[PDB]
RNA sequence: GCACGCCCCGCCGGCGGAUGCCUCGGCCCGGGCGGCGACGAAGAGCGCGGCGGAGCGCGAGACGCGGUGCGGACCCGCCCGCCCCGAGAAGCACCGAUCCUCGAACGCAGCGCGCCCCGGCGCCGCCGCCUCGGCGCCUGCC
RNA sequence: GGCGGGCCUGAGGCGGCGGGGGCGACGGGCGGAACUUAAGCAUAUCAGUACGCCCCGGAGGAGAAACCAACCGGGAUUCCCCGCUAGCGGCGAGCGACGCGGGAGGAGCCCGCCCCGAAGGCGCGCUGUGGGGCCGCGAGGGGGCCCGAGGGCCCCGCCCGAGAGGGUGCAAGCCCCGUACGGCGAGUAGCGCUGCUUGAGCGUGCAGCGCGAAGGGAGGCGCGGCCCUUCCAAGGCUAAAUACGCCCCGGGACCGAUAGCGGACCAAGUAGCGCGAGCGAACGGUGAAAAGGACGCCCUGCGGCCGCUCAAAAGACCUGAACCCGGCCGGCCGCCGGCCCGCCGGCCCCGUCUCGAAACACGGACCGAGGAG
RNA sequence: GCAGAGGCCCCGGGGGCGAAGGCGGCGCGCAGGCCCCGCCGGACCGGCCUCUGGUGCAGAUCUCGGCAGCAGUAGCCGCUACUCCGCGCCCCGGAGGACUGAGGGGGAGACGGGUUCCGCGGCGCCUGCAUCUGGCCGCGGGUGACUCGGGCCUAAGCGGCGG
């Protein structure tokens, strides 16, 4: 099974060679008073957080940010956490368009693993 | 060693494949060493055995040279004219002693035309290999 | 007269050959096959007997068409499929 | 030793129909002879049987070729000439139909196209 | 039985033509070593269609 | 006592298939595929080989046929048929056909009987189409 | 009352297209046991199992909250790791989830309603169409002695990006093949009563019948108020990660022919058996090469005899044990001990239950293989 | 002690200058057991160290296969029956003497078996003694319909039907 998942992962990576396999996901307080101190990765950035950066949900998905309308920040501090995560990703991301630009694409380097862990 | 998984290294699978193989594969399995003189002329180490070939046995008892009168691929053996079991009765028809073709060196080949075409195909393929692939 | 004499009064053919399964299982009086199930459209398969299912099923015959079409799927049947999906 | 199909390919259907009848009368003759005689290995018998098949393959191939040409580019074509496919492939939605999407959905795909991107 | 059915007669007929010994030349060609058919039946003991 | 029957100081021989040795088979665990059918499946029956029983394989074009690309001397008996820079044995991959009777099984039976103008003739839907029925809703008439 | 048309329901016929049946698995729906455990037996347990029926598909189902939670909160589904215990149960025997947390994998949407009103897929439709894998080449070994035949030995060498293997007259990197190296949202929610079910407990989900809303649902102890958090049922789709047989491919600290599949045998679900459903065997090995037996002698003939082939008869077959038996030879004899060896002395038949067996207790003709913490 | 696995066996363990296996005979060990010799046999097999297990059989009315003594034993006691001669077998031919005794040990059909029927050759099996016999074995053949029967029609019954 381990070899199979890597082989499926390698095949998928090549299909979107410049793009990272994992989409950007949000830092989220782990639930319960047991883990309320720590933070983990959530399904998607809230519409308010994307609005704070200035990205619409559809435009954000193209950049690579997963969007969850369901999530509500529940705080003003939670929004700040994610808006800063979104801001950093926007700097790290480079949009390769210009029809075909093979030389830039060859050295693109696909990010591997979870983005901004 | 073998780095390819497709080929089987099992004694059971290997023996069944040899014991029951298609005639095209029986042919290559029944190849024999081209002589030093022939090798220099044709640049092929071993060519498959034919029914006009004259061959010199080099190991088994009965080490003489004769034309290959018959090839029985089912028995995986070839019969060479003049190498037979001792006919008990003097006035009796000879029974050939089959020799394996590995035990033989091909002194002469039946040239044919397909044999010549086959010899050439290998000569150009071996040249690609000799060109270090 | 429970055994020998009673067996001696037998001269009848309760069972007969089946149309669908060619076995001496077709009752002549009831018009049904003990093994084939004919005249039922569906065939008689009961998971109480693993052996009975194995005695007659796929692979117990020529498998003519299926073999020929399975071989084609490892060849050019799949290319023919792609052409049909796209235009014809 | 049997009539090469290359030669029958190069014939007329009427000549092929005549040839088949002659082979069939010969096939009767060989059958009469083998039964009457009490054997010669009957080598022609075996060859003739293959040459009744060879001639009839040619006659089918000509007929299929003539019929297929008549039934061409027409909705509703004789089933025998229909693409082999398989029962399920015949019944599967065309890739254009499978890809068919609602107008609102298509509008969004155009609005936000796939972008190539890379991250540090 | 003298009032038989063609379909029954046809299946009984195959059995009569099939109950035959291995041709000697077949034994020689394949080198059989088992020259007995074992699918050969006898009207006294075997009950076909039973 | 001899014979017998025992036991064996040993010597041979039957009878049986143990024990070893092997082994184209199983089992076990991974892969990989997921590909049947009214264009008739799965299955079944009957036939089919020059000599032909079983099994395999085919289907009256039958132990196979056509095309293509390889392959290049054989074909387990007896054959006769090939043999030759192509002439074409065994083999192989595909592709095009043929494909009897039954069988979801389809004119009706199951092996016998119809219809019909010559193509055929089963059911159940869906969608058009054609011919119509209704003191359903009316309208036009007399 | 007769007669023409339009509509609305219906018939008969023709076309075009589809459905049906099959696969010992996986997957969905339904019907549904009992043996068993409780050291009895009803509730329970077995078991939402066998089995019956019915549908798919390469996966299927599930799926974008009428969600969980109670926080410095998460956020569709599926699978995995953990939670193993909250609970349930003649609170007995037993049974038994989820929520966090770590992962694999991730993708979102659409209709009705409403706005337009044929702009449409235009014989329809305004009782609403339409829009919003193959193909290849492929290295390098001689001499000596012996053997039936080296692949054995004894000396010397050569190729390894190949010393994985298989074959060949014995144990072969260099004899043959190969291998390593390549190429080309309403009869609804709810509620009353019943029944099934669930860990779900004054109800976990379902269902019948009765009655039936409007802003409603939930928050794991019912009821009536008051809030607070959270969501929007009664319409629909959706990939992925997961499962799995036939079949094919490869591997094994697997079994080695009374074993391993029932089945290693050219003809096994076969031969046979049972009216039938169904049941169900036995059977591997000559040799390197069939070289599968030259000849002569006789015999009324059969057949025998020699010998032959082969390294060997290995002669219908590898080895050929035990039991059992026939010849010939040798003794008078169960065991244990002493001794020259047939005399003295001692010896009940084992296993097993049993207080106690030589028991007139039971099992045991004999031998081989298999046979149980 | 068994059967596999990982190692070792100081020029790389033992083997056609004879492996495993079998049969007799020593030797060592309290014994489980081991070793060697001779003979057969004809290609594989170990000792130690670490590992594994489907690992040791006198029994289970044990399973399966072989087979002994009883034992040349019990028995081959239905249907009255054979005899002589031919070359003569129980087959055949002649001649005698019987028997089934027209509800037949006769001649035929329905069913059921499925070629057993027939002719020619043979005995390897089978014919429970024999066989030159045969329903046995090999080979080659054999079932002809306007009128007879099926088909046909209905009977008990059984299916089929908008549903």
């Amino acid at each position: 099974r381990k070899i199979r998942r890597r082989q499926t992962r390698l095949q998928k990576a090549k299909a979107i060679f410049p793009c990272p396999l994992q989409k950007l996901r949000p830092s989220v307080t782990r639930c319960s008073q047991k883990f309320n101190l720590t933070q983990r990765i959530g399904r998607g950035f809230t519409l308010r957080e994307l609005q704070g950066v200035g990205l619409s949900a559809g435009k954000a998905r193209q950049i690579g940010i997963a969007v969850d309308p369901r999530r509500k920040n529940k705080s003003e501090e939670s929004v700040a956490r994610n808006v800063a995560r979104l801001k950093e990703y926007l700097s790290k991301v480079t949009i390769f368009s210009k029809q075909a630009k093979p030389e830039e694409i060859q050295q693109a380097i696909q990010h591997q693993g979870v983005v901004m862990p | 060693m073998k780095l390819n998984s497709a080929v089987t290294a099992s004694r059971r699978k290997c023996r069944k494949a040899y014991f029951t193989a298609n005639a095209e594969t029986r042919a290559k399995m029944m190849s024999s060493r081209l002589s030093k003189e022939l090798r220099a002329e044709h640049k092929i180490k071993t060519m498959p055995i034919r029914r006009g070939d004259i061959v010199e046995i080099f190991t088994g008892g009965h080490k003489g040279t004769g034309k290959v009168v018959e090839v029985r691929r089912r028995d995986y053996k070839i019969c060479v004219e003049g190498i037979n079991q001792k006919a008990r009765n003097p006035e009796a028809k000879p029974v050939p002693y089959p020799i394996h073709p590995s035990n033989c060196i091909i002194k002469e080949l039946y040239m044919n035309g397909s044999r010549y075409r086959a010899i050439k195909r290998r000569q150009e393929r071996n040249a690609e290999r000799l060109a270090r692939i | 007269s429970k055994g020998t004499a009673s067996f001696g009064k037998r001269h009848t053919r309760i069972h007969g050959s089946c149309r669908r399964c060619g076995k001496h299982s077709f009752h002549l009086q009831k018009h049904e096959c003990a093994s084939c199930g004919y005249p039922s459209a569906k065939m008689r398969r009961y998971n109480w007997s693993y052996k009975s299912l194995r005695r007659r099923t796929q692979g117990t015959g020529s498998m003519s068409h299926m073999r020929k079409v399975y071989r084609a799927y490892n060849s050019g049947t799949l290319k023919a499929n792609a052409r049909k999906y796209l235009a014809k | 030793p049997g009539l090469k199909a290359k030669d029958l390919v190069g014939l007329s259907q009427e000549d092929l129909q005549r040839k088949l009848a002659d082979l069939k009368r010969e096939l009767l003759s060989l059958r009469t002879m083998k039964a009457t005689a009490g054997p010669e290995r009957i080598a022609r018998f075996r060859v003739c049987k293959k040459d009744v098949a060879r001639v009839l393959t040619v006659i089918n191939q000509k007929a299929r070729d003539e019929a297929r040409a008549a039934f061409e580019g027409a909705e509703h074509i004789p089933k025998t000439f229909r693409p082999r496919l398989t029962h399920a492939m015949r019944c599967q939605l065309t890739e254009k139909q499978k890809r068919l999407l609602p107008s609102k959905l298509m509008k969004r795909k155009l609005q936000f196209p796939k972008l190539k991107y890379a991250v540090k | 039985t003298a009032n038989k059915t063609l379909s029954r007669k046809l299946r009984l007929a195959k059995k009569t033509k099939t109950n035959k010994n291995i041709p000697r030349w077949v034994i020689a060609k394949d080198h059989l070593k088992k020259t007995w058919n074992y699918k050969r039946h006898h009207w006294r003991r075997s009950h076909l269609k039973l």
